[PDB]
């Protein structure tokens, strides 16, 4: 998910 | 985890320092308020606020120690709550008005332009009045907002509650420092935390309202907003 | 001026304990398994009967009597399902895997699947119940939290009477925790932990309220007029 | 008219 990406990056 | 070893002063400093900016709206004053345009302004603002929220949560002491799936879960549950307590806080000294953005100040009657919205406005406006009568302090607000983040989806989890206890320790420290007696301290702590119940209620309502507007196809919802909405559906 | 402000913590506890409603029973029909309609029928029938006892429980909560009829109605309309839920969660505490709706109606999570959209509600309730269990929630604390729900849930949908009475209940909770031997830090930490639970109970109520509305539209369960009016107050 | 009204006036 998009939220996963932002949290990860 | 290095969040458990923070003094209350350090907890406050970290939280204050991590504060996101106050974003502006894409408001065009010349443009007459339609339901679609107003909803567009609100959701577009939310969309840009989510990104700052994500980077804010990472700086909340303890949140980083959590796994990625858990970090996702907490933000999914609490994002509208966090948007709302922010709005309520920004609107404290604007009675009868909600400061969505410095350029987007709306009163009750304008909420009527969007169906089902004015009831949400009323609840937000009342939360703002409550904070005003309590003289809610900046240091308290950031503690409350961080509590929401860690609390709303919690139901490892033991670490989450350790940090939550830490923030309670912080709130009490703030109150003792402001000169409140022990009785006043526990009383104010309760008043503040009971607010979180109503913020939850509002979020539940706004979430349903947002879902209806999607099915109404009135406002184009951002992909991120459309995923944050499927978390509750 | 209200008699509620002059009460001591002991007198506050005693009044609340003495105000507790009875534990009502459900149907003794041992016909298993449940259909969706029969299960919903049991829950709403039970809820209907519990409401009547809730009403005079409320009128025995210190301070509530000093409220106008309209204000009393608003609070009950806003909090009634929360109050049913925290009661359920309390009764279910010593039953780790199950929900004690009634002494003869003890349901597990899997039985929630017999009603659509109910299993998600069962899970939240069970999680709240286990939470209360791990925290070792005491009866005296429970009744404090339940009355808090009554006075707080509707207070912002209307230095005033209700907040002064809420402050009283807070003092009572602290008094109980000190009496139980907790340190000051432990006292306000436990206080915070308990009040945050109320946020979740609020969440569950909103899910349950929506679910009840849908069954009303589904016309599966015949809902009582009292129950329908209580549901109409939340206006979806 | 309200059922809740009756329950409150008649509570025991
Ligand atoms: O209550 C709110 O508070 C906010 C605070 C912000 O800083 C940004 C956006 C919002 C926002 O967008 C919505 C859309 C709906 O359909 C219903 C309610 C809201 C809502
Ligand atoms: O969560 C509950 O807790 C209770 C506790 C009681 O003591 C009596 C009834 C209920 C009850 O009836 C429902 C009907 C729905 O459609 C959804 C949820 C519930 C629900």
């Amino acid at each position: 998910k998009i939220l996963h990406r932002l949290l990860q990056d | 985890s290095l969040a458990l070893s923070l003094t209350a002063d350090q907890m406050v400093s970290a939280l204050l320092d991590a504060e996101p900016p106050i974003l502006y709206s894409e408001y065009d004053p010349t443009r007459p308020f339609s339901e679609a345009s107003m909803m567009g302004l609100l959701t577009n603002l939310a969309d840009r606020e989510l990104v700052h929220m994500i980077n804010w949560a990472k700086r909340v002491p303890g949140f980083v120690d959590l796994t990625l799936h858990d970090q996702v879960h907490l933000l999914e549950c609490a994002w509208l709550e966090i948007l709302m307590i922010g709005l309520v806080w920004r609107s404290m000294e604007h009675p009868g008005k909600l400061l969505f953005a410095p350029n987007l100040l709306l009163d009750r009657n304008q909420g009527k332009c969007v169906e089902g919205m004015v009831e949400i406005f009323d609840m937000l406006l009342a939360t703002s009045s409550r904070f005003r009568m309590m003289n809610l302090q900046g240091e308290e607000f950031v503690c409350l907002k961080s509590i929401i983040l860690l609390n709303s989806g919690v139901y490892e989890k033991d670490h989450i509650h350790r940090v939550l206890d830490k923030i309670t320790d912080t709130l009490i420290h703030l109150m003792a420092k402001a000169g409140l007696t022990l009785q006043q301290q526990h009383q104010r702590l309760a008043q503040l935390l009971l607010i979180l119940s109503h913020i939850r209620h509002m979020s539940n309502k706004g979430m349903e309202h947002l879902y209806s507007m999607k099915c109404k196809n009135v406002v184009p919802l951002s992909d991120l907003l459309l995923e944050m909405l499927d978390a509750h559906r």
